């Protein structure tokens, strides 16, 4: 959930395998407090206001007439088929990384 | 047995496989989460180098200059000495961005150090406080042991280097002579720092032992102990 | 502490000649700020110190509900790692922060919060002696009817 709700790259705190049979689990848990304590310092960097943008379309703006006449189909026999492509979504506006 | 200690008709010993367990154990315990600033540790220029491109913020300059490694003296040495020769390499920027830079920098030592003093204590039965000195008086280095995990020693082939297959070795007889007497670390910090000043000839600043040095450091060892006063005076 | 709101008007600010000058800046250059005493502090009551909390901007401009209005403001930044002594990308975030309009109304200044954040508001804790600017960016394609510039600020004295 960090590195999803970040997008972040690889940083592999949870490592598998913790657990002792000479010892039956001594200090298999003290390792866990160490992993969400580094874990943790990576939110305490890396949160900050992103350039948040709002954004609206219409579909006889996006496509033309043709498709508004086309849809005399697409009332009834099918689905209607979208991609969100750069040059209504990205290049009609200011440019991002 | 002090035929032995003076290195005359040596022992022999098999390089069982076991001590490839014992070395993969090393890279293993230097590879989860120590995360350790060993990647081309000293040579000059010591650029590329992960820790300080976070950091950058605070201080960009990862490849420094001139090398970050010590050599102990008595008396005082410590994180002051690594600070003057760091400040002595014509840094100008004399301001907080210099030492914030050594305080980042002293854990980062203490996770090349703490692994051996640590883990090989339990090897061989002698104080972590003991284990870096005797690394040194035997004629080694930290790092140039840690290199032998970049030299593929956690390879599981029934061959390794001398420089560690032999060094094994001679760690058992310098334990020996930690042993078979007892002795305090003060003594090995003198002995390491200056053998001219503590008394000895110039020829042993090398390795070597002979009788004209055990006869007067166990004669030392025996005054210490007979003097009318406690250790430090 | 001394918590006062204001507000200001390009056109009350520069004067006619820049509104007309403005046939240049619509799409050669970005427009030029600095909230000197004149206008900020010498027109209302005296101070010894003064503190940003919020700020926003509302754009005078002949701009429907069906349309967008892709302007931008910045105050003077950097993102720059500091070198010391020894012998920026494509239109990515400075830390500092720098707002993108939308709407041409204040809602185009700050998103979703009221009063409160874990995180200090755009300029908080500043004082007022920055440089600004105003960029219409691709909002200079179609940029046919703007009239002035109306922004609002909240900020403690003492």
């Amino acid at each position: 959930s960090l590195l999803y709700e970040l997008n972040l790259g690889e940083q592999s705190f949870v490592g598998g395998g913790g657990w002792n049979d000479l010892y039956q689990g001594l200090m298999a848990g003290e390792t866990l407090k160490l992993a969400l304590m580094r874990m943790e310092r990576v939110y305490v960097e890396q949160n900050s206001r992103r350039q948040e943008i709002t954004k609206t379309i219409s579909l006889k703006a996006l496509l033309g007439e043709s498709w508004p006449a086309e849809l005399n189909k697409l009332k009834q026999k099918t689905p209607i088929n979208f991609n969100l492509e750069e040059q209504i979504f990205v290049e009609d506006y200011q440019e991002l990384y | 047995s002090l035929a032995l200690l003076l290195g005359v008709t040596r022992l022999a010993v098999v390089p069982t496989n076991n001590m490839v367990t014992f070395f993969k154990g090393i890279a293993n315990g230097l590879s989860e989460n120590v995360c350790l600033t060993t990647d081309d540790f000293q040579r000059q220029e010591l650029e590329g180098a992960d820790w300080w491109t976070l950091l950058s913020t605070n201080q960009v300059i990862d490849d420094m200059g001139l090398v970050l490694d010590i050599h102990p003296v008595w008396g005082k040495s410590d994180e002051e000495m690594l600070m003057e020769k760091i400040q002595s390499i014509g840094v100008s920027n004399d301001n907080n961005t210099l030492s914030i830079i050594v305080q980042i920098l002293i854990q980062a030592k203490n996770a090349q150090e703490n692994l051996l003093s640590q883990t090989i204590s339990a090897e061989y039965g002698v104080e972590r406080s003991v284990v870096p000195l005797q690394l040194r008086w035997l004629g080694s280095n930290v790092y140039s042991v840690l290199n032998q995990v970049l030299n593929n020693t956690p390879t599981d082939i029934s061959s390794i280097v001398p420089k560690l297959s032999e060094l094994t070795y001679s760690l058992l007889i310098y334990t020996q002579l930690i042993n078979s007497l007892k002795l305090n670390k003060e003594f090995i910090f003198l002995r390491l720092t200056q053998p001219n000043w503590l008394g000895l000839t110039q020829p042993k600043l090398s390795t070597q032992l002979s009788l004209p040095e055990i006869y007067l450091i166990t004669c030392y060892q025996d005054w210490v102990v007979n003097a009318n006063k406690n250790e430090d005076s | 502490r001394q918590e006062i709101t204001k507000t200001i008007s390009l056109k009350a600010l520069l004067g006619e000649s820049w509104p007309a000058e403005l046939n240049k800046l619509k799409q050669k250059t970005p427009i030029n700020f600095n909230l000197e005493e004149q206008i900020f502090v010498e027109d209302y009551q005296e101070l010894y110190q003064r503190r940003i909390k919020s700020v926003s901007v509302s754009l005078p401009m002949l701009v429907g509900p069906y349309e967008d209005v892709c302007a931008q403001l910045t105050q003077t930044s950097s993102s720059y790692s500091t070198r010391a002594d020894l012998k920026h990308l494509v239109r990515s975030i400075q830390p500092n922060q720098q707002i993108s309009l939308s709407t041409g109304v204040n809602d185009s200044g700050l998103f979703m919060l009221n009063f409160d954040d874990e995180r200090f508001l755009p300029f908080e804790g500043s004082g007022v002696d920055s440089s600004w600017r105003l960029q219409f960016t691709n909002l200079k394609q179609n940029l046919d009817s703007l009239n002035d510039v109306i922004l609002h600020v909240k900020y403690t004295a003492a």
